[PDB]
C-alpha cells in the first residue's frame, strides 16, 4: 500500500523533472541513512521532493 | 542456569528489538507458531545479515545461506554483528 503511493509522487516527478526518487525506510536512526545496507525487511517507502534532494551524478 | 540463560536470550531479544522489523516480535512470530529457541535463532540469523557482511559470512560460517547455522557457528556471527554494531555507532 505504502509502495504504491510512493511510485504515484515518483513518476510524476519523473514526468515534471526528470528523475524521481524513493526512500525504502528501515529500522535505523536518522544518522544510519549514510550506512549502506546489506540485507534487511523494509519498513515502508517514501516518496523524497525532488527540490530537497541534492544527487552530484552516477 | 534457567535465569542466566533468560537474560541472554532477553539480551538478543533486546537488540533485535532495535534493529529489527516489528514483524519479528516475539509476540507475533509465536502466533505463527515458532518454538522459542526457533524465535531466537531466526532473530540471530536475520542481525546477522543485517550488520555482518555477505563475505564475512562466507567466512566464518563457510556458506553464504544461514538457514542451517543456527548453533556455536551461530553465536560466532552474531559475536561479530555485536561487534559491527558498536563501531557502527
Amino acid at each position: 500500500v505504502q509502495l504504491k503511493n510512493a511510485l504515484l509522487n515518483c513518476i510524476i516527478s519523473y514526468r515534471f523533472h526528470g528523475i524521481g526518487y524513493v526512500l525504502v525506510k528501515t529500522k535505523d536512526t536518522l544518522i544510519d541513512l549514510e550506512q549502506p545496507v546489506n540485507i534487511e525487511l523494509p519498513i515502508g517507502f517514501e516518496y523524497l521532493d525532488y527540490e530537497y534532494v541534492r544527487d552530484l551524478g552516477v | 542456569q534457567l535465569l542466566l540463560e533468560a537474560e541472554r536470550i532477553n539480551e538478543i531479544d533486546t537488540l533485535a528489538k532495535a534493529h529489527l522489523s516489528n514483524h519479528f516480535n516475539k509476540e507475533v512470530l509465536l502466533a505463527k507458531g515458532y518454538t522459542l529457541k526457533d524465535i531466537m535463532q531466526a532473530q540471530r540469523r536475520e542481525l546477522v545479515r543485517k550488520f555482518v557482511p555477505i563475505e564475512q559470512i562466507k567466512a566464518i560460517a563457510k556458506v553464504s545461506d544461514i538457514s542451517h547455522i543456527d548453533g556455536e557457528i551461530l553465536e560466532q556471527l552474531v559475536s561479530l554483528a555485536k561487534v559491527n554494531i558498536k563501531l557502527r555507532k
